[PDB]
C-alpha cells in the first residue's frame, strides 16, 4: 500500500509540475500582455489630455 | 385533500393528520433485530421489528436508533420507520397526501436533501415540506415572539423569534438531551450496585428517569438533604421483580442540563445558552424575549425545571425585568401541534414543494426560500 | 375649505389643520424595512413601516431618514411619509385641501420644484405653497422684527427681519444640528464602555440626549466641577437595564453648538453666527435685532441655552446695548404655529399656487412671485 | 537603556526590543486552566497555563482570551499574560526598561488608566506610553499621509492621517474581525457535517481559516463556480486524521468582512467604511487618501483582499481617481514594527510618561498631552 | 523511505498548487483590468472623436 499511494504521489507530482510550468509560462505571457496594456493605457491617457486641451 | 404531519424527532415518532389536536401514532423510533439463533421451525419469524413491537420483543432483539442527534445515520432503518408509520400505524397511502417533516436547526444539508429524495422517489408523495421544530412550537404556543427552548431527545436548541422574524445569528444548538441524560443515569446508578448494560436495559433506565427524576430548585441544599434525611428516596420495580431504590440521583440526572460538566462537556447549561441567545439578539427586543421564554420537547417535562430555569435566568438578567417561562402541560407534543396548525393554514398551500418542481430542479430545491 | 399645514423638517413630521393651536399629528419621519428572514407563514407582514409604527419595531427594521440636511434625498420614502401623514394620521383626502409646506433657506431649487410636482401630480392637491421656516417662527412669536435662530434636526439658520422685510444677504445657514449632536454623543459615550452602533440604537441615544443633556453656562468651570465632585452624574435605564451613568458628557454634547470644532467643523458657534448676521445687517436696525433675538426649533430646547447664548452675545455686542433672547416654552412647534396662522390669514388666500397656474407654467411657478 | 515594544493585540501578543526589525516573542494571548480532575499524584500539576504552552496542553484546558474587542475584560489573566511575556519569553526585568503599549481608537478610558496603573505598580517600569495602532502602521509603512485600515482579531478601524495630522472626527471603528470570522466559519462548517464546539476546537477552526480561506473577486460568480465545478475544494487534516473537505466555505467566510449582514450586523463592509471615512475628510486631501490606502493586521492577510477592496473602492469613488491599496507582505507585524521605530526615535525620548509624573498626577496623566 | 518520499512529494504538490492558483488569481485580475481598460478605451476614443469634430 505504501508503493501504491507512492505511485499516486509520484503521478500527482508529475501532473503537479505540469500545472506549475503552466503557471509560470502563463504568468510570463500575461505579464508581457500586462506591460503592453499599461503602455497603451498611458499613451491614451496622455492623448485624452491632449484632446481635452485642444477642445 | 389532507396533509400528514410526521414529527420524526430523535427517539419518538409522532405522526397524524393536519387538522387534529394531537398525533394519533406515537411510538419509539427504534428498529430491532434478533440476536439469538432461533430453534422452533415453523415460527416463521421476521428479521427486523419496528416501533412498538420491538419494545415488546426487547429481550430478544438489539435495539438501534436510526437518528443520533437530529442527524439520520441509518437510511435503511429510517426508511423502515417511515414505511411502518405510513402503512401500519396510520394506514394511509402516501401517494395521495402531502407530508410535512420537521428538522432541527443547524443540521447537515445532505440530511434534508436525502430526506426529500426519499419522500419523492420511494414513497412517492405529491408534495413535501421540511419545517424547523422551534417555529412550529411557537405556532402551537399561540405566540408570535419569544425565545423557544426545544429540548428533545437528540438535540437542544434556542431559536429567538420576534414578530415572526427569526434571528439566525442568535440560534444556539447544544448536543445534550434525554439520551445523554439516560446514559449518565445508567452510569451513576452503578454506585448502588445496579448494572444496566444491554441495549434493552437502556429502555428500563429511560423509564426510571421519566418516572422518578426531577430538577432541584437548589442543588447544594438537595445534596445536603439527601445526605442527611431519607425522605427523598423512592423505589422502582423492574420487569423482573427485585425493586431498586433511587436516592439523590433522582435529581443528579437532570442537573446535567444545568451543569454539562457532569458528562464532561465544555458548554454551559440551558439557562445560560438561553440568556446568551437573548444577549446576542438586539437591545430593544430583549424585554419581550425575557417575557416570552417558551419551553417544548420531552426533556423539559421534569418537575421543577420551569421554576429552576426562572430562578437562573432571573439571577442572570437585570433586576428590573419580568422574566416569565411558558411551560404548557402538552409540551412534549408542541412541535406536532404547531405542525398541524401550519399545514392546515390556507396560506401555506403555496409553500409546498410540489413533485414537478422537484423533478425539474433536483433535491437542491429544498434549501430555497422554502427553508 | 381648510388648508393643511405640514411642517416636515428633518426627523419629525408634524401636520394638522390651519386654524388650530397645535399639530394633531407629530411622529418621526423614518421609514423602516425588515432586515431579517421571516419564518412564520401567514404572518402577512408588510415590507416597509413608516412613522411611529416603525418605532415599535426598531429591533427588526433598519431605519432610514428621507431628509438629510433639509434636503430630501429619497423621494420614494418621502412620498410614503406624505401618504401616511395624509391618510393614516390625519385621515383627509388631499384632493380637497390646500397644503402649506415649509423648507429651510438656501436649499437647492430642485428640492422645492420636485416637492410641488409631487404634491400636484401624485397627491393631487388643489393648491399649495412653500414657506420659509424662520418667517413662520416670527409669525408665531407675535413679532414683526427680530433675528430668528431656527435650530431644527438637520439645519440651523439665522434670518434677520425688520418691519416685515427680510434681509437675504445676511441669512446664515449652518449644517450642524440635532442629528450631529446625536452622532457626537454616540461617539463620546464609548469613553465609558457603552456602544450604540445600530440605527435602532441611534434612537436610544437621541432619547438619552433629550432627557439628560443641558448647556453649561461656563464650560471650563463645569468641566472642573465634573472632574472634582460627582454631583452631575445621572443614570438612565436602557430598554433592558444595565443603567448607564453619564457624567460630563451631559453638557459636552450640546456644547458642540458653541464649539463646532468638537465635530471637526471649521465654522463658528451659533452665538457667533447670530452676531455675524447682526453685524452683516444695516446699522439702524441692529438695536432692534439685538432686542428681539428669537429662538425656535427642537435643538433650542436644552436647559440653559438661552442664558448661555445671552452671555455670549452680550460679551460680543457693545456694552451700551441690551440683549434679549426670546425662548417660548412651545419652541419646538413654532414653525407649525406660524404656518397655521399664515394659512388662516384671509389676505393669504390670493398667494396660493393654484393647480391651473401650475398646469400652465410648469413647476417653475414656485420660485416665481408665487413664492 | 532600551525600550520594550509590546503590541498586546487581542489574540496575539507580540513583544520585543525597540530597534529590532521584528518582534522577538509572538504567542497567543490565551490563559488555560485544567477542567478535569487529575489522578497522577506527584507530577505536580499547575493551575493555569499561559501562552504557547496552553496550546500544547490544549486538549485538557479551557482556553480564555483575556481581551475581547480591544478591551481587556480579565485583569488577572492580563497580568499573567504580561508576566509571562516579560519573564518567560523575553527574560528581561521591567524595572529597568521603558515600555510602549498599543491600543485601538475609541476604547474606554479605564482601559488605558488601569493599564498604566498596572505597568507602574505591579511591574514598576520606569516609564511607559500608549500609542494608537494605526499611527504605528503608518510609521512602519513609510508614509506620512494615508488612510490606514487595521483589521486585527477583535476590532477593525480606519484612521485617516494627512501630513502627520489625524482627522479624529473621521475615525471609524467596527467590531467585526477575525474572531467573528472564526465563529462564522464554525457555524458554517456545521452544515457540511463537521461540528467544532469546544474552545479547543475553536483553535483548529482558526487554523483551517488561516490556511484555506480567501476572498473572492466576484462573490456571485464564485458561488456559481462552486455550485457547478468541484475545482475549489481543498482538504484539511484534523489533529487526529479524518480529513475534512470544504468547498465554497473557503471564500464564504471572509466575505463577511464585505457583507457583515452574514453575521447579523447592520453596518457596512470594510470597503464602504473606508470610503465613508474618506468622504468625511476634507475635500482637498481625498485624492491623497485614495492614493495611500494602507492595510495592516492579521485579518487583512487573506489572498485576494487587496484586489477585492480595490475593485470595490474603485466602483465607489469618482472615475477620475487613482485608487491604490498598499498591502505589504509583513502586514501582520506592521503595528509592532512602527512601534519599534517610534520608540527608537530620539525626539520621542521626552514623550514618555515617567514614574515621577505618575506618582505626581495619578493615572489620569495618560490622557494628557502625554497621550 | 517510502513514507518519507511520499510526504516530500506531498509538500511539493502543495507548493506548486499555491503558485499555480496565485497565478490564476493574477491572470483573472489582469483580464478584468484588460476589459476595464478596453471600456475606458472605447469611452475615451468616443470623447476623442467628439472633441475632434467639435474642434
Ligand atoms: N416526564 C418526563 N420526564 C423526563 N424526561 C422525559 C419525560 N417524558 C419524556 N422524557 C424524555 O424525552 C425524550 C423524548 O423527547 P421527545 O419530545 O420525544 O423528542 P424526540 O421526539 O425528538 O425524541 C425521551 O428520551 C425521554 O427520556
Ligand atoms: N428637550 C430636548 N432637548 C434637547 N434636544 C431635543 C429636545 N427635544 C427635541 N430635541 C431634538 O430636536 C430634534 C428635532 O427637532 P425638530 O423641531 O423636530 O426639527 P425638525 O422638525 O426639522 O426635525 C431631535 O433630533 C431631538 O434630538
Ligand atoms: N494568513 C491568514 N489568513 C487569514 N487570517 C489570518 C491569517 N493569519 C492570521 N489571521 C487571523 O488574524 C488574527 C490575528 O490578528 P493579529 O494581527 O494577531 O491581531 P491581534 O494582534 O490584535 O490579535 C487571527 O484571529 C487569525 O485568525
Amino acid at each position: 500500500r505504501a508503493q501504491e499511494r507512492l505511485a499516486t504521489a509520484l503521478q500527482k507530482l508529475e501532473e503537479a509540475e505540469k500545472a506549475a510550468d503552466e503557471s509560470e509560462r502563463g504568468m510570463k505571457v500575461i505579464e508581457s500582455r500586462a506591460q503592453k496594456d499599461e503602455e497603451k493605457m498611458e499613451i491614451q491617457e496622455i492623448q485624452l489630455k491632449e484632446a481635452k486641451h485642444i477642445a | 385533500t389532507t396533509a400528514l404531519v410526521c414529527d420524526n424527532g430523535s427517539g419518538l415518532v409522532k405522526a397524524g393528520f393536519a387538522g387534529d389536536d394531537a398525533p394519533r401514532a406515537v411510538f419509539p423510533s427504534i428498529v430491532g433485530r434478533p440476536r439469538h439463533q432461533g430453534v422452533m421451525v415453523g415460527m416463521g419469524q421476521k428479521d427486523s421489528y419496528v416501533g412498538d413491537e420491538a419494545q415488546s420483543k426487547r429481550g430478544i432483539l438489539t435495539l438501534k436508533y436510526p437518528i443520533e442527534h437530529g442527524i439520520i445515520t441509518n437510511w435503511d432503518d429510517m426508511e423502515k420507520i417511515w414505511h411502518h408509520t405510513f402503512y401500519n400505524e396510520l394506514r394511509v397511502a402516501p401517494e395521495e397526501h402531502p407530508t410535512l417533516l420537521t428538522e432541527a436547526p443547524l443540521n447537515p444539508k445532505a440530511n434534508r436533501e436525502k430526506m426529500t429524495q426519499i419522500m419523492f422517489e420511494t414513497f412517492n408523495v405529491p408534495a413535501m415540506y421540511v419545517a424547523i421544530q422551534a417555529v412550529l412550537s411557537l405556532y402551537a404556543s399561540g405566540r408570535t415572539t419569544g425565545i423557544v427552548l426545544d429540548s428533545g431527545d437528540g438535540v437542544t436548541h434556542n431559536v429567538p423569534i420576534y414578530e415572526g422574524y427569526a434571528l439566525p445569528h442568535a440560534i444556539m444548538r447544544l448536543d445534550l438531551a434525554g439520551r445523554d441524560l439516560t446514559d449518565y443515569l445508567m452510569k451513576i446508578l452503578t454506585e448502588r450496585g445496579y448494572s444496566f448494560v444491554t441495549t434493552a436495559e437502556r429502555e428500563i433506565v429511560r423509564d426510571i428517569k421519566e418516572k422518578l427524576c426531577y430538577v432541584a430548585l437548589d442543588f447544594e441544599n438537595e445534596m445536603a438533604t439527601a445526605a442527611s434525611s431519607s425522605s427523598l428516596e423512592k423505589s422502582y420495580e423492574l420487569p423482573d421483580g427485585q425493586v431498586i431504590t433511587i436516592g439523590n440521583e433522582r435529581f443528579r440526572c437532570p442537573e446535567t442540563l444545568f451543569q454539562p460538566s457532569f458528562i464532561g462537556m465544555e458548554s454551559a447549561g440551558i439557562h445560560e445558552t438561553t440568556y446568551n441567545s437573548i444577549m446576542k439578539c438586539d437591545i430593544d427586543i430583549r424585554k419581550d424575549l425575557y417575557a416570552n421564554n417558551v419551553l417544548s420537547g420531552g426533556t423539559t417535562m421534569y418537575p421543577g425545571i420551569a421554576d429552576r430555569m426562572q430562578k437562573e435566568i432571573t439571577a442572570l438578567a437585570p433586576s428590573t425585568m419580568k422574566i416569565k417561562i411558558i411551560a404548557p402541560p402538552e409540551r412534549k407534543y408542541s412541535v406536532w401541534i404547531g405542525g398541524s396548525i401550519l399545514a392546515s393554514l390556507s396560506t401555506f398551500q403555496q409553500m409546498w414543494i410540489s413533485k414537478q418542481e422537484y423533478d425539474e430542479a433536483g433535491p437542491s430545491i429544498v434549501h430555497r426560500k422554502c427553508f
